[PDB]
């Protein structure tokens, strides 16, 4: 029960990461660390229905690794060639 | 990416230096850089007379050093004109083709060493010293040694250079082919 | 338990605090895996062995690699890079971030249940049976996205 | 379940070993003589740097790590049938097959096309 | 352990405190036999003074390199610069206590292992992963970014060669149907060792446990004569030792490991009695590489490369196929006894006329 | 903590570094492939722990100069002392290292003392192997503490604080 | 099956592509797209579960869409590497998968197939090409850390993984709200409208085609599985539909101005679900997809880069009939009776009115008349004085198809109650 609520409070600072960072790739890391606010979730309630949400957790972390995986391979290919990860200096498409 | 493999560090060998020209996986250049040994053979000799001068040939290279001392005296005794018996010519032949050995044994030992395992350096150093012995023998001294004195080499051979010449032609052959 | 859960999670929030807060990306990074260790022990701790030792080898073991190796491969010595109008925006982010919680932290005051039930330690053998028994087809979906997403990866980095 | 007895002892053995790494560096960190330099500070032989601070490195190194970290992936998912696999039959040998070929497709398109750049 | 006995805990730290300075002196007084089983390979005498035979050689090495200067340079990550021996030599050290070497109820009213877990092999693939973070660290670390591009050389390998370790293990694991050390033991004292049914994992385990580090990569690399190998270059007083250290625990604990799987523990048709025979076991692997060590050269990171990520993986998973579709139609086991039989026969008359 | 103190622990200490001397060669003509020659094979030579390759300034340390050293070399084997951990040790090899041996010109850079403190000379051109164990043996009981001289006068067993580095 | 085919086309091909040349398996990929068709015609109508995967009235509508949409993508481009095909394959079976579905991780793993080959299709590696791609790569990581928090609080509530199950107190209200947000995005509802503008402008145009069609028929299949709470609906219906009309009067940027309307038809599609339909949605999205899918090949014919408001400007004269398949077009999306485009809007807001959710209803038709500006702001200046810009006429291929669409639009303008019969949400 302890865990649901820790769970919620790994979410919460996840955000506050996603929000503040002015590094790209640090916000993706950011965003890895929501992603396992998730699976705890999902587990803490896998002790109370019982076992399906074990496997459950796995295939979470698949589909987490894939997006991981391409995503930091798309921020190397868009600022190999830039020397400034700095991300609020991508700026021409604008309303 | 330009790097500098720099004075025989961190790659051990002579004291070279090398500009990389690298991509990053792609060798393109290398620019080499030399005059971290230059200590002027070409000058010095201009202020030692002739005998003096043949130890001043045995110094630069080394690996092979009697083929420089060999290369001089050659070239004074044509210049002044004058003959040299024939077992001098005999005897500077023997040992001209035993530097020669040796030479190339240091040679192979310190290019399988330096990239490969270490093994090999040590058997093709083993006949080497076998080789500095029988040198030992008959100069009186080891690498650098100074025997030629123009018109001839500056002793006769010993008794015992002959036997002991004897015993190091039977085993090269098979020991050269471990190399192989 | 809450004498030795106390210390757990903690560990857990503190660490989370630090891999937001802290600059530098690899202090950073690294702090994350002090996290998935103290995760890895939870799932332990919680009757889910096998998720437990998956959370080391995967999440942790390859996965922060991949982090590691990009903040190294294009460098980053800061973690706040210029400068730029955003800076007001750091306490309504703050604020945001307490607001999330909360409405979350409401829910869950809002169905409590009972915990209760056996898990068998989580074992892989009594997790095999359903995974390749009914899950046969969401598995064979993860393949489908893994090779997907080698083949997307290959085409955005090299050309070609 | 599995008893816990033992998990605890893991830890144990990490509380034993990470004492005698620690104790060790402490040792050696406090004796031996101090007297800072002007080019131990400054580092190695030639250039500021021996690499002499060049920026960005091949791509390759990013693609090892990224084939490693799906086919991390793809081992995890395979120890569930290898501990429990007579259990499930050939129903069960031809889900893992299914599974399997699916990412070795990947392998050799990734393959062919060239872990080298 | 569902059926075996549990430690004390007191005597689980007594257990585990003995086996870290065990394999600190172990490691000590292999080094300088592994110098003089080289050093009589490569027709010499190595240490040999120092006296009454050498045995005092290590000490005096050890007592060396403390009470040298150890400096942190310019240019260095601070935090990190301190860690990073301790994360390598750690994550060596562990993964020893779990590998039974006795038989239970042996080691005088105790047990032969430190842990013994529940799922064994996962642990140790874990730590085998978890070596490489002390690697690409100490890179960064050092701040020189020769050494970086060294270290990145080394882990990229390492990694590599990682994954094949996971299907390497797949093939006893099957067979057994557990996956805990003391079950894949017992599994050989019936059945047979399993080099038998499975000899091409043994291979691929074999030569895939041998690629960290230990020489026949080595654009692994160690600075000298190269592109530089990194983490190293610029550490020098204690830290140096350490890295040195790990290396070689590594290597001690890959000896055992091979062994431990796929030659049964300690389990003989000729005698058991405890620790013995696994020591032997042990001994015969670790001379081996020391002999390989010497005789053969070095490989580029571009062969490895295609070496372990292009060949090994497709022989390793294709091996798992054939022994899962073995088990799955649920046969005899003769049936991996022949093909076993016939892959060594391939490998035989194509490396041997 | 700084160095050491107490007459028992020192002692200690003493033997432990003196039998265990590292070399970091830095070869630099025709003397370091006699150099090399000490190591193989029938000569001795691996005996005072000298076994292992070691080859970076940082893995070991005495440093063996052993050859002619370019004036445009100084600088470079200037730096590589300086980047040595603080027991450091410098035999200089062979008689241009020395004094400058035969040659005695703009170039070459006659008397090694010049770069760093010498400790143990060894002299000859080259000195053959044998030679250098020789030197490595005065070493090793200079560092001992038992370094007088016929003047009566004992060398503090490091002198490395004779010189200073920067 | 229809997954059947994809799959393993999909798989074969990858390896195969190296043989093959890049206009081979252009030929290769269009093949099978329309054999996946194929098999979609001949099945219809019988349900047909085999898994988690199950076949059933929703599906087989919404992927024939999906379908249609990357047929049509296909065709246009001519690639560099085999690969800017197989991505786009690849991608439409992620949509199909969405579609087909209804157990949660399903469509999370989904999300990923359908998502991801997108994020790299979004590079024709012009620069403004990559910033579009890295917001949405970002954007759509970051849901896809909602639509999985989502998730593990819905296991919470509800014993089920699977969508359906009695439903409690507050925990399953809060669950099922995370839910919307995910799908929300992806479907451009607002307020996560915010990538549609930039990414729509940024991707090269024929890509942005098969976003407008295939990723909105795909994401609204999922989303009418979710039996989204009344309140939910009328939030974001309201903030769709306000945000996107008026904002779009002040874009001149065709494609822009397009992403803009690409909102408000999701705004007023999303009334749709209210009741939940599917005979509703079937109808409305079939003359939304034409509609659009017709209006970007033109612009596409136009330049492949960003279309000044001009540049269309004279397109008569350089064809006629072309010129006049974009006019039919333009007013078909304002609902203009008896074109199609007003039945679809009709049986939405019948569903609404049957709810008795009135104010939303009223608030929706009042800036739906807005919506005219900009929309003959396109389809009137098409007749004037002609420019003098990059253009070029394309093959027969091209014109069959937009011609196909613009006849096929009004047709079914005319008769609706052919379709409308067997778009059955029951088989
Ligand atoms: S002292 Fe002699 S052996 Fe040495 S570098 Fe000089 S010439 Fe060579």
């Amino acid at each position: 029960m302890s865990y649901l609520l820790t769970s919620a409070l790994l979410f919460a600072l996840g955000v506050y990461g996603v929000l503040t960072r002015r590094t790209a790739i640090l916000v993706f890391l950011s965003i890895e660390l929501m992603l396992n606010a998730a699976n705890l979730s999902l587990v803490g309630f896998a002790r109370a229905y019982g076992l399906d949400g074990q496997v459950a957790a796995l295939m979470v972390i698949a589909v987490a690794a894939a997006e991981v995986a391409v995503g930091l391979g798309l921020i190397v290919a868009i600022f190999r060639h830039r020397e400034s990860t700095a991300v609020d200096d991508l700026s021409e498409l604008r309303g | 990416m330009t790097l500098n493999v720099g004075p025989q560090h961190p790659s051990t060998h002579g004291v070279l230096r090398l500009m990389v020209t690298l991509s990053g996986e792609e060798v393109l250049e290398v620019v080499p850089h030399i005059g971290y040994l230059h200590t002027g053979f070409e000058k010095t000799m201009e202020h030692r007379t002739y005998l003096q001068n043949i130890t001043y040939t045995p110094r630069m290279d080394y690996l092979h050093s009697f083929a420089h001392d060999l290369a001089y005296a050659l070239a004074v005794e044509k210049l002044l004109g004058a003959v040299v018996p024939p077992r001098a010519e005999t005897i500077r032949v023997i040992l001209n083709e035993l530097s020669r050995l040796a030479s190339h044994l240091v040679f192979l030992g310190t290019g399988l060493l330096d990239l490969g395992a270490l093994t090999p350096f040590f058997y093709a150093f083993r006949e080497r010293e076998t080789i500095l012995d029988l040198f030992e023998w008959v100069t009186g001294q080891r690498f650098h040694h100074n025997y030629i004195r123009i018109g001839g080499v500056k002793e006769d051979l010993p008794e015992e250079f002959v036997p002991e010449l004897k015993k190091l032609l039977e085993v090269l052959p098979h020991r050269i082919d471990e190399y192989e | 338990m809450s004498l030795l859960e106390g210390l757990a999670l903690f560990l857990l929030l503190l660490s989370g605090v630090l891999v937001v807060t802290l600059r530098n990306a690899i202090h950073a990074a690294l702090a994350l895996i002090l996290n998935f260790l103290v995760l890895a022990g939870v799932y332990v701790a919680l009757d889910a062995r096998f998720l437990g030792f998956i959370q080391v080898i995967v999440y942790a073991g390859a996965i922060v690699v991949l982090f590691l190796f990009v903040i190294m491969l294009l460098f980053a010595a800061q973690g706040e890079i210029g400068f730029d109008p955003l800076v007001r925006s750091r306490p309504l982010a703050a604020l945001l971030a307490l607001g999330v919680a909360g409405i979350l932290a409401a829910g869950l005051w809002g169905l409590d249940l009972a915990f209760t039930q056996d898990l068998k330690g989580g074992l892989p053998q009594a997790l095999g049976p359903l995974l390749y028994g009914d899950w046969l087809f969401v598995l064979l979906a993860v393949g489908f996205l893994l090779m997907a997403a080698t083949v997307v990866a290959v085409a955005l980095v090299e050309p070609g | 379940m599995a008893p816990i007895q033992e998990y605890v002892g893991t830890l144990i053995y990490v509380g034993v070993a990470l004492f005698i790494g620690v104790a060790a560096l402490l040792v050696g960190a406090l004796l031996g003589p101090k007297k800072p330099g002007r080019a131990k500070l400054m580092p190695y032989e030639s250039g500021n740097d021996p690499a002499g601070e060049v920026k960005r490195f091949p791509v390759h190194f990013y693609v090892v790590a990224m084939l490693f970290i799906l086919f991390d992936v793809e081992v995890a998912f395979l120890w569930p049938y290898a501990v429990s696999a007579g259990g499930l039959g050939l129903y069960g040998f031809l889900g893992v097959l299914a599974f399997t070929l699916l990412l070795f497709v990947g392998f050799l398109y990734e393959w062919w096309k060239g872990v080298m750049r | 352990t569902w059926s075996y006995p549990v430690d004390p805990y007191w005597m689980v730290a007594l257990k585990a405190l003995l086996v870290v300075v065990g394999l600190l002196t172990a490691f000590a007084f292999m080094t300088l036999i592994e110098r003089r089983l080289l050093a009589r390979f490569q027709v010499r005498m190595g240490p040999n003074r120092v006296g009454p035979f050498g045995l005092l050689q290590p000490l005096a090495d050890a007592i060396k390199s403390i009470f040298k200067e150890d400096i942190v340079v310019a240019q260095a990550d601070r935090f990190l610069f301190v860690l990073a021996p301790l994360i390598s030599v750690v994550f060596a050290l562990l993964a020893f206590g779990l590998i039974p070497f006795g038989p239970p109820g042996s080691f005088f009213g105790y047990q032969p292992w430190v842990i013994n877990l529940d799922l064994g092999i996962l642990y140790l693939f874990a730590v085998s992963e978890l070596a490489v973070y002390g690697i690409f660290l100490s890179g960064w670390a050092s701040g020189s970014k020769y050494s970086l591009l060294g270290s990145l050389r080394s882990s990229a390998s390492l990694i590599s060669y990682e994954l094949g370790l996971g299907l390497a293990l797949l093939a006893p694991v099957l067979l057994v149907g557990s996956l805990n050390l003391n079950d894949i033991v017992n599994w050989q004292k019936e059945h047979g060792w399993l080099f038998l049914y499975a000899f091409p994992a043994f291979l691929v385990y074999l030569i895939a446990s041998m690629a960290e580090a230990a020489r026949t990569p080595f654009d692994l690399p160690e600075a000298e004569q190269e592109l530089v190998g990194g983490y190293h270059t610029e550490y020098s007083s204690i830290k140096w030792a350490l890295f040195q250290m790990a290396e070689y625990i590594h290597f001690i604990t890959a000896s055992a490991l091979i062994p431990t799987l796929f030659l049964g523990g300690w389990t003989m048709p000729v005698l058991e009695v405890p620790y013995l025979w696994m020591f032997l076991k042990i001994a015969f692997f670790l001379f081996f590489f020391i002999w390989i060590r010497a005789t053969w050269f070095r490989l580029r990171y571009d062969q490895l490369l295609r070496f372990g990520w292009g060949f090994l993986f497709p022989l390793a998973l294709l091996w798992f196929l054939v022994t899962a579709l073995v088990v799955a139609l649920d046969l005899p086991r003769t049936y991996l006894l022949y093909l076993s039989a016939l892959s060594f026969l391939v490998l035989l008359g194509a490396v041997l006329y | 903590r700084e160095g050491i103190l107490f007459t028992t622990l020192e002692k200690l200490v003493a033997w432990g570094r003196s039998n265990s001397l590292w070399p970091a060669t830095f070869g630099l003509a025709c003397c370091a492939i006699e150099m090399m020659a000490s190591t193989d094979a029938r000569n001795d030579l691996a005996r005072f722990g000298s076994e292992v390759f070691r080859a970076s300034p940082r893995q070991a340390d005495v440093m063996i100069v052993a050859g002619r050293l370019s004036k445009k070399m100084a600088p470079v084997m200037r730096r590589v002392w300086e980047q040595m951990p603080d027991p450091k040790w410098v035999i200089s090899m062979g008689a241009c290292a020395s004094s400058g041996g035969m040659f005695n010109n703009y170039a070459i850079v006659q008397n090694v003392d010049s770069v760093v403190p010498v400790d143990v000379y060894v002299p000859g051109c080259p000195p053959r192997p044998e030679a250098l164990i020789y030197a490595v043996m005065q070493l090793q009981k200079k560092v001992r503490g038992q370094a007088y001289n016929e003047r009566g006068e004992r060398l503090p067993p490091v002198a490395a604080w004779k010189r200073t580095r920067g | 099956m229809t997954l059947a085919i994809l799959a393993v086309f999909s798989v074969a091909l990858t390896l195969l592509g190296f043989v093959l040349p890049p206009q081979g398996v252009k030929r290769a990929t269009l093949l099978g797209l329309a054999l996946a068709l194929a098999s979609l015609l001949l099945t219809w109508g019988k349900p047909f579960a085999f898994g988690p995967y199950a076949v059933d009235g929703v599906s087989q509508v919404f992927t024939l869409l999906a379908l249609l949409g990357a047929l049509w993508t296909v065709g246009l481009v001519r690639s560099g590497r085999f690969e800017f095909y197989l991505l786009v394959l690849y991608a439409a079976l992620g949509m199909h998968l969405l579609a087909s579905t209804r157990h949660l991780l399903l469509m999370l793993v989904a999300l990923e197939a359908l998502s991801l080959p997108l994020y790299a299709l979004a590079t024709w590696r012009r620069g403004q090409g990559l910033e579009a791609a890295l917001k949405y790569f970002l954007l759509g990581a970051l849901a896809a850390a909602f639509f999985l928090y989502g998730a593990a609080l819905f296991y919470g509530a509800t014993g089920s993984l699977v969508l359906g199950a009695p439903g409690e107190g507050p925990l399953y209200a809060l669950a099922l709200g995370l839910l919307l947000v995910g799908l929300g995005f992806k479907a451009a509802l607002a307020p996560f409208h915010f990538w549609t503008p930039d990414v729509y402008q940024g991707s090269p145009t024929p890509v942005v085609l098969f976003m407008a069609t295939s990723v909105k028929a795909a994401a609204f299949a999922a989303l009418l599985r979710v039996a989204a709470p009344p309140e939910a609906l009328a939030l974001l219906v309201a903030l769709s539909v306000v945000v996107g009309n008026l904002a779009a009067l002040a874009q001149k940027e065709a494609k822009r101005l397009l992403a803009y309307s690409s909102i408000a038809h999701a705004g007023y599609m999303a009334l749709a679900l209210y009741t939940g339909n599917a005979q509703a949605l079937g109808f409305y999205l079939l003359t939304y997809v034409l509609a659009t899918g017709l209006a970007f090949a033109v612009l596409s014919q136009i330049s492949p880069d960003r279309v000044p408001l001009e540049a269309l400007r004279g397109l008569y004269r350089k064809d006629p009939l072309l010129g006049l398949a974009f006019l039919v077009a333009m007013l078909s999306l304002l609902g203009l009776p008896p074109l199609a485009g007003f039945w679809g809007k009709y049986l939405a807001f019948a569903e609404a009115a049957r709810a008795g959710a009135w104010g939303v209803l009223v608030l929706a038709l009042v800036t739906s008349a807005v919506s005219a500006y900009y929309y003959l702001g396109l389809g009137l200046a098409v007749f004037a004085r002609p420019e003098e810009t990059p253009f070029r006429p394309g093959p027969p291929w091209a014109r069959a198809a937009v011609v196909a669409a613009g006849v096929l639009l009004l047709a079914l303008g005319l008769l609706p109650g052919l379709v409308l019969p067997a778009l059955a949400a029951g088989g």
